[PDB]
């Protein structure tokens, strides 16, 4: 079988630059041409550019003039991408995708790699800033309680969200990091009947290994 | 009557060095008849070969369209000498050891702006052979076809929807050396240090008579091994018979491979 | 320049045939725009189908066939398969460069649809002090990963003001995502009533709160 | 809008005899890039073989800068046919037995004043070959490159910083009688009693399979000598053995020899 | 021997279209160009134009550019004819003719084909309505008495004529029916004895296919 | 453009030499007309003659030959037989297209000459109740098969209103026809007396009728 291994996930500033791996294995790597595809959060599907490994030729995207720099090592059998004047915008998710024939440009996908996630942020490391959430001014309770726990204003990714330390595991949901500016924010649910609550207790369970801060946050139904 | 529509057509402000006008603003679409004419001079040693053909390309200009729905004016106009028309500047790309003639040139202008244009080459073109599997191996010969100047964005080839290859009555008989058991129409548009350039191309593929072959070389030999073994059964005693026998069969054999 | 448009999202049943559209701003979708079709399986992976002119990646189910029907490129799934179900994404070519679409969220349904669980909650006061207010709306347990969010918040009509996350699929196969809200801590006191409605099916649920 | 830019040049003072300006009052340099399509018909005996190229030139002429730092104009302009650019006198000096046809050309102008050339050539070029080592030899072939009139005061010629060689997909293969080992593009600028004029030279490395020629020539002539050692196994007394043993091995000999 | 079996009859609406095969049969079939000749009941022969096998060329009349399209199928050796928005005045007999000449245009004709009755007429099915008719009072015996059926208003054809069930079958004429207001009429008539008339009672036997109807009308002198 | 005129029809004995013409309306008939000779034999069989240069069908006898007698084109049978009775068809090849002719009728006697037996039918008792009114003129057992249709009413021929079928080969070589006289009720009982005239051979065969 074939395989497109791109390199690991990086973190750099604004202004900064550096380079994406993608090792090929399987084929003759001199005879497929390569791809490159920005996944980024704000925007679709943006194409960067192509490369023939044989040729050494390249096309960029109209956008992209500058902001990329396709290259390929034979010897490796590897493409690259370089990402110059870095920015938060160009903050996304890289793939790298083979064309499908050989030794000529038949225009259409064939493999992509796992793809490679950039961050380019200039914001510093940030400790999780939880807030206990329970039900305000609600109308009845039906043998069900859904309870909340905010966690406000963290970076870098990620945090890992448990509840009483991981005792039950039925019913915890953890929703996707939705970030403002500068800060990142995410969120965690769990259900359980309403008369275990009052007596069980609960304790949120927030951990931030990138500042190795973990924290805990006694929900109170007193509103 | 037809040279008083080709005087209206270029009496205007067409200029055959434009590119034809597009109303997405893409490329032009280039459709591609080919016709094999004659094939000949296999060349395994200098790796080409002589083929002649006939070349039919296809595209529409907006700027010649001069009947548009026509029904009250011919069809198409045959265009006369003296008037210049833009055409896709078309080039064999493994065309090799080639002078060209000049006309064996036929151009028309459909009404709505179709252009036919119909052109007649000998062309030599390289074909890298493998030998590995003599004399029964099998050879695949290609025509690429493509423009130089101008790029995808520009220009797009495309082979024609039906029979886009077509070959002369006997062709496959006409062929002194090898015979050609397939023929196959696909597309090599490549990307190179200048750019990205449409490209067609028309291939063949020649295998041997494996009969002829195996009557002139396999067969006789076969005879000699076997003549070979019959000293065998000679007894000992009889030295004139299986020296002779087996230097004789030697000899012969050198000149069989001589 | 020019955009391409696919469908929001659709769904079907297993063994059934679906067809999904690619429509071009410029005009109709010619043979000249190599009409791709990449999948894109969850945790980013994706692999192409049908492409160039009749081309195809090594290891594509035959049940996945190209097309041109109407005037925009057509991919087509007869016999459609439970893990079938991702993320269809068309490019085409203009001139020099590719151009992808929106995406096609496609659904096999492995599982009968099921109903949201939508609550909303209330803004704590330990960041109202931060002159900053944030309801937190749940939504979760929900099939196909189809979920519109309008606020309904003070008044009815919704200007501006908030974010809410993609359907992450859960280990009971069900989706599940939240949407919240960006305000001032002066706008808590001032708006009367809050909501958080949301389509589902065609089904809407709405939820109140009141403070 | 390429049409309005390329008149906005050419309507101004430009002769295509004039050499270009330079700041400092030197040379004009010249990048070379180098692709090998096709080689084919090395002759032996008439020292020479048949090599298919495609040579791209690259230099700065200020008085055809349009855009200069540009970004609000198209990158480079294709040049229409109808105006002169001043361009590198480029002439092979081991270049022999060439006919040239016209066309194949592409010349660009960027917007800082870049010319790029392109351009096919066939050409048959001059190689001395060395047969001492038969048939287990090697041989270099070259292609020359420099300028006619001009000397090195006027323009200086240098192989592209990257690949300054690129070879065609199967090249190697290609060759009918010999095998490519190596590639290399050096210097050959010299000095002659006209001037010092500047010079590349792109050298290839041809050397033989020494499998076939083992297979063909050697290992039958080994079975032959062979055979002539066992008359000595033969008693004396056998006369008819050994005679026909060792003139029927000699008429072999001067039978394979031929 | 050399074959050029075309297709069946076909029965249209105007503004409708459809295609006439003819299948080759007995000779290298790449080889012989084909014409499509229309004979229509009020024009002469005309001329439709003709097709290489080979080269799928064609050339066509001046009269019916648009009106045909001719085709044709190298692996089963049949040409074919398309002839869209078809009328009443495209009501033809419709033949295939062979050129003669191995790989050339030799500009004559070799082999036809049996030909295809196309009939496309804004029809409805009619029954057909038959009159029986005799002679007038006076003028009578003489030689052998002729009497006769009178086939009129009927849509399409054929009608079968026969005779006391198929009894007398002599002196039995069957004259080609004539299309009027768009409706056939047909007649035919029979000599018998003058002395057997009108003693024993003879009646024929019409019958329509289509309409499903099969009528008997006794003849009755004036 | 252009006719073709060939003759009506001719009459010839086995054994005699007929020759038909082929008049073209632009001018002489020359070599670059490729005349050809088709033959109609009955119930629609046609079959090639002489075409192009000099080209024959195969299977077509000596007899037949071609030639350019005056500046028309010339179907000469030398020795004609009974089996050569039929319509012979001519072609004539304009720049780009073939043009028939009116087609002549050529007769070769398998039997001496016989009068036309016509036999005149009044409308129908019953058919007078439709408001139309039907005579027919049936005429068999006439050869050659050539014959005129008149038809008179109150002494005068009426031109509008008939019809005539072909006729066509019998059982016995005895060609016959049919012509029908199509008038409303309101006409059948105005007039008095009617009148089909046929014409054969030069011959003249009346049959009237009086209400
Ligand atoms: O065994 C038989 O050997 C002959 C010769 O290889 C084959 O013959 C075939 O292969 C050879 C190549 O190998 C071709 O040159 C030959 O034209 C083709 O007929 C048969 O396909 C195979 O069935
Ligand atoms: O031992 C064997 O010797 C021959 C000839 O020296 C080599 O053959 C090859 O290498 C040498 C270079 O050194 C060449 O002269 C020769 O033309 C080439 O075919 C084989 O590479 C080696 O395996
Ligand atoms: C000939 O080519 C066609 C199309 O590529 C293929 O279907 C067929 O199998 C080929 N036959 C041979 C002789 O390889
Ligand atoms: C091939 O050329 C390279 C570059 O000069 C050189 O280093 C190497 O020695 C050469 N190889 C041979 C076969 O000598």
């Amino acid at each position: 079988e074939v395989q497109l291994q791109q390199s690991g996930p990086e973190l750099v500033r604004p202004g900064a630059s550096m380079k994406i791996s993608c090792k090929a294995s399987g084929y003759s790597f001199t005879g497929y041409t390569m791809n490159w595809v920005k996944q980024s959060h704000g925007k679709n599907l943006e194409w960067i550019g192509l490369i023939n490994p044989y040729n050494g030729g390249t096309s960029y995207n109209q956008k992209f003039k500058g902001k990329a720099t396709l290259t390929v090592d034979k010897s490796s059998s590897t493409a690259y991408m370089e990402l110059l004047s870095l920015t938060s915008e160009d903050s996304a998710v890289y793939y790298c995708a083979r064309d499908g024939d050989y030794y000529r440009y038949g225009r259409y996908f064939d493999y992509w790699g796992q793809g490679t996630t950039l961050t380019v942020s200039s914001a510093k490391t940030t400790p999780p800033s939880v807030y206990p959430l329970a039900p305000g001014s609600a109308a009845q309770t039906n043998s069900m309680v859904t309870l909340g726990c905010l966690v406000k204003g963290y970076f870098p990714e990620p945090v890992t969200v448990t509840w009483n330390s991981g005792s039950l595991s039925s019913g915890v949901h953890t929703f996707p990091a939705v970030l403002q500016s500068d800060l990142y924010t995410l969120s965690s649910s769990v259900t359980v009947p309403s008369s275990t609550w009052p007596s069980e207790t609960v304790t949120c369970n927030v951990a931030h290994p990138a500042s190795s801060t973990k924290v805990d946050k006694k929900i109170v139904p007193r509103d | 009557s037809d040279s008083k529509i080709l005087a209206h057509l270029f009496t205007s402000g067409y200029d055959f060095r434009v590119r034809p006008p597009t109303d997405n603003g893409g490329p032009v679409v280039v459709s591609v008849n080919m016709l094999l004419r004659t094939i000949s001079k296999i060349d395994v040693v200098n790796m080409e070969y002589s083929a002649q053909l006939t070349l039919r390309e296809s595209w529409i200009d907006k700027r010649l369209s001069y009947g548009v729905k026509g029904d009250g004016q011919p069809d198409f106009v045959i265009l006369t000498v003296g008037h210049q028309i833009w055409m896709p500047d078309t080039f064999f790309p493994n065309e090799k050891q080639a002078y060209k003639h000049t006309p064996n040139v036929l151009i028309r202008i459909h009404n709505d702006g179709t252009v036919l244009y119909s052109v007649r080459i000998s062309l030599v073109l390289s074909c890298p052979m493998y030998l590995q599997y003599y004399p029964m191996d099998v050879q695949q010969c290609s025509i690429d076809l493509a423009s130089y100047a101008y790029t995808t964005k520009d220009i797009e080839y495309l082979w024609k929807e039906h029979s886009p290859l077509q070959l002369k009555v006997g062709l496959s008989s006409s062929l002194p050396s090898f015979q050609l058991t397939n023929t196959s129409t696909t597309y090599c548009t490549s990307v190179t240090n200048t750019g990205i350039y449409s490209c067609l191309r028309t291939t063949i593929q020649l295998k041997r008579e494996f009969s002829f072959y195996l009557l002139q070389l396999y067969i006789p030999s076969c005879m000699l091994v076997i003549v070979s073994w019959v000293s065998f059964w000679f007894d000992r005693t009889a030295i004139p018979a299986r020296v002779t026998l087996g230097v004789t069969t030697l000899l012969t054999m050198t000149a069989q491979s001589a | 320049q020019a955009v391409v448009t696919q469908e929001s999202a659709l769904t079907t049943s297993p063994g059934e045939t679906v067809t999904l559209t690619c429509r071009s701003s410029t005009g109709a979708v010619t043979t000249i725009n190599f009409a791709n079709w990449v999948q894109e399986k969850p945790d980013h992976l994706f692999t192409g189908l049908i492409g160039g002119i009749n081309n195809r990646a090594p290891g594509v189910p035959a049940r996945f066939s190209g097309s041109l029907i109407g005037d925009k490129a057509a991919l087509t799934i007869t016999g459609a398969q439970t893990e079938d179900e991702a993320i269809y994404f068309c490019a085409l070519w203009y001139s020099n460069h590719w151009v992808f679409g929106g995406g096609t969220k496609l659904t096999v349904l492995g599982q009968p649809k099921s109903s949201p669980s939508v609550t909303l909650f209330p803004p704590s006061s330990e960041e109202l002090e931060t002159n900053k207010a944030t309801l937190v709306c749940t939504i979760t347990d929900f099939y196909p990963g189809v979920v519109t969010v309008d606020w309904k918040v003070d008044g009815t009509p919704v200007t501006q003001g908030m974010e809410t996350t993609q359907p992450s699929k859960q280990s009971n196969n069900k989706y599940m995502a939240s949407s919240y809200l960006t305000l001032t801590a002066r706008a808590w006191e001032r708006h009367s009533s809050y909501s958080c409605q949301v389509t589902h099916e065609g089904h809407t649920v709405e939820k109140s709160l009141s403070r």
